[PDB]
């Protein structure tokens, strides 16, 4: 469709995260998924290449490349994890939720 | 609003003010013994975590062969205990 | 600043209107397809609005109510 | 091949900003392009969701997405343009050219 | 260090960031002069002299003449 | 403190880098050529400690040449 917050769930142990991670089991962060077709819509907080770039896109496929839907920002998640043999608590870890989606 | 939980690792005397929308946590090893407690972040987002009771719905990590219990809720002095199923 | 209320067709909308500083009117296909029409409201970027029309893309952008309606625009050959 | 800073060439006639930018016709910016395969290296300046999203893809390509390159800083340069007949001069053009190229 | 004509005493600028002289004309009035970012990597910023070896824009009927140099006080002139 | 490990990934620019703890990386896609890289690890050790899956494995060490002739493996 177009850039869009799609769902994605991350289960620790799928990943071998459950070594040193006792909760959660898993976060629901967020993938973005989609195209930027233009216009490039400013609830994706475009930039300046980013639009330059989807225009001569526009023109010639071969010289340029479209923008990509990628996170613009991150918000931390909550962890429980074991340094040293002894239960570790982190309230900000940071980067591991996606809350909004962008073209650059 | 501002969710006040029980703390063991401003604090005072066994309590926290959690800010910002953010759940009490509660951490057992089963003797249940208690490890820590606290506040816990709405952005892990497991489901938002708006659930009224501390209840483990989730089977334990296989580490330690299945003994931590770990619970979050939306209800103030909530994590003090859990439950189970 | 004074906002306006712009008329929105394009998919990105949430409602049949929006709410912004200008309003904006874009034609979108250069080759292979059809071109398609986009309409809807401008907050930021407006260095787009004084472009001169190609043949891939013509910006149009007015600050009055609703005026951005029934704008019809052309690509060049 | 990989996140590479690959040269892009703006020509503003192509774009048609030669109608209100007078100087310069044209600027060298440049485009990120490539793949993002684990393990994500550390000169991409990459976060833990490109990277814990990497990971997902490994196991399952269909339920995630590959980290995209994408440009990470955004460098300005000095335009002349043309703002209600008047010739109007910025030093810093803000997002117009890419310095660093990354995996998000 | 090069010449200042923008809306450093009475015509002068130091330059500083690895910045170029540009000078801007419309042929013969001047319009502006001062810094250039060498950033963006100009191929005729990065001259001797002011030399208009672009085609100027079409925009105001073919008049704007533009070129930049990398020597110090060559923005004086074309 | 910093300390020489051994580089054998694609993104190399020497024989060598200078890094705070050496990394081996193990990465074999499904129905593909497993592939093992070297290099240097400054951020982001939170990696070192994952269990080793049937797609990746990581690894690190904190001496001098540590990961020169270190070879992983992947679950089943």
């Amino acid at each position: 469709n177009y850039c869009k917050r799609t769902p994605l769930y991350i289960d620790f142990k799928e990943i071998g995260w459950d070594s040193w991670i006792i909760a959660p089991p898993g976060y629901e962060a967020y993938e973005c998924r989609g195209v930027c077709n233009y216009p490039l819509a400013e609830h994706l907080t475009p930039t300046k290449h980013a639009i330059i770039q989807a225009l001569v896109h526009l023109k010639n496929s071969q010289k340029a490349s479209k923008a990509c839907c990628v996170p613009t920002k991150l918000e931390p998640i909550s962890i429980l994890y074991l340094d040293k043999g002894v239960v570790t608590y982190k309230f900000k870890y940071e980067g591991m939720a996606v809350s909004e989606c962008g073209c650059r | 609003q501002e969710r006040l939980c029980a703390f063991k690792d401003s604090h005072e005397n066994g309590t926290i003010l959690c800010s910002k929308g953010s759940t009490c946590y509660g951490l057992w090893e089963k003797d249940i013994n208690l490890v820590k407690q606290g506040c816990w972040s709405h952005i892990g987002d497991p489901q938002e975590c708006h659930y009224e009771e501390c209840v483990v719905t989730t089977t334990p990590p296989s580490i330690q062969n299945g003994t931590y219990r770990f619970c979050c809720c939306s209800t103030d002095l909530c994590n003090v205990n859990f439950t189970e199923n | 600043g004074p906002l306006v209320t712009c008329t929105c067709e394009s998919p990105h909308c949430k409602g049949p209107t929006c709410r912004g500083a200008w309003c904006t009117v874009v034609l979108v296909r250069e080759e292979g397809r059809h071109p398609q029409e986009h309409r809807g409201c401008g907050n930021l970027h407006r260095e787009l609005c004084r472009g001169r029309p190609t043949e891939f893309v013509n910006h149009y952008c007015c600050d009055s109510h609703l005026c951005n309606h029934n704008v019809s625009l052309v690509l060049e050959a």
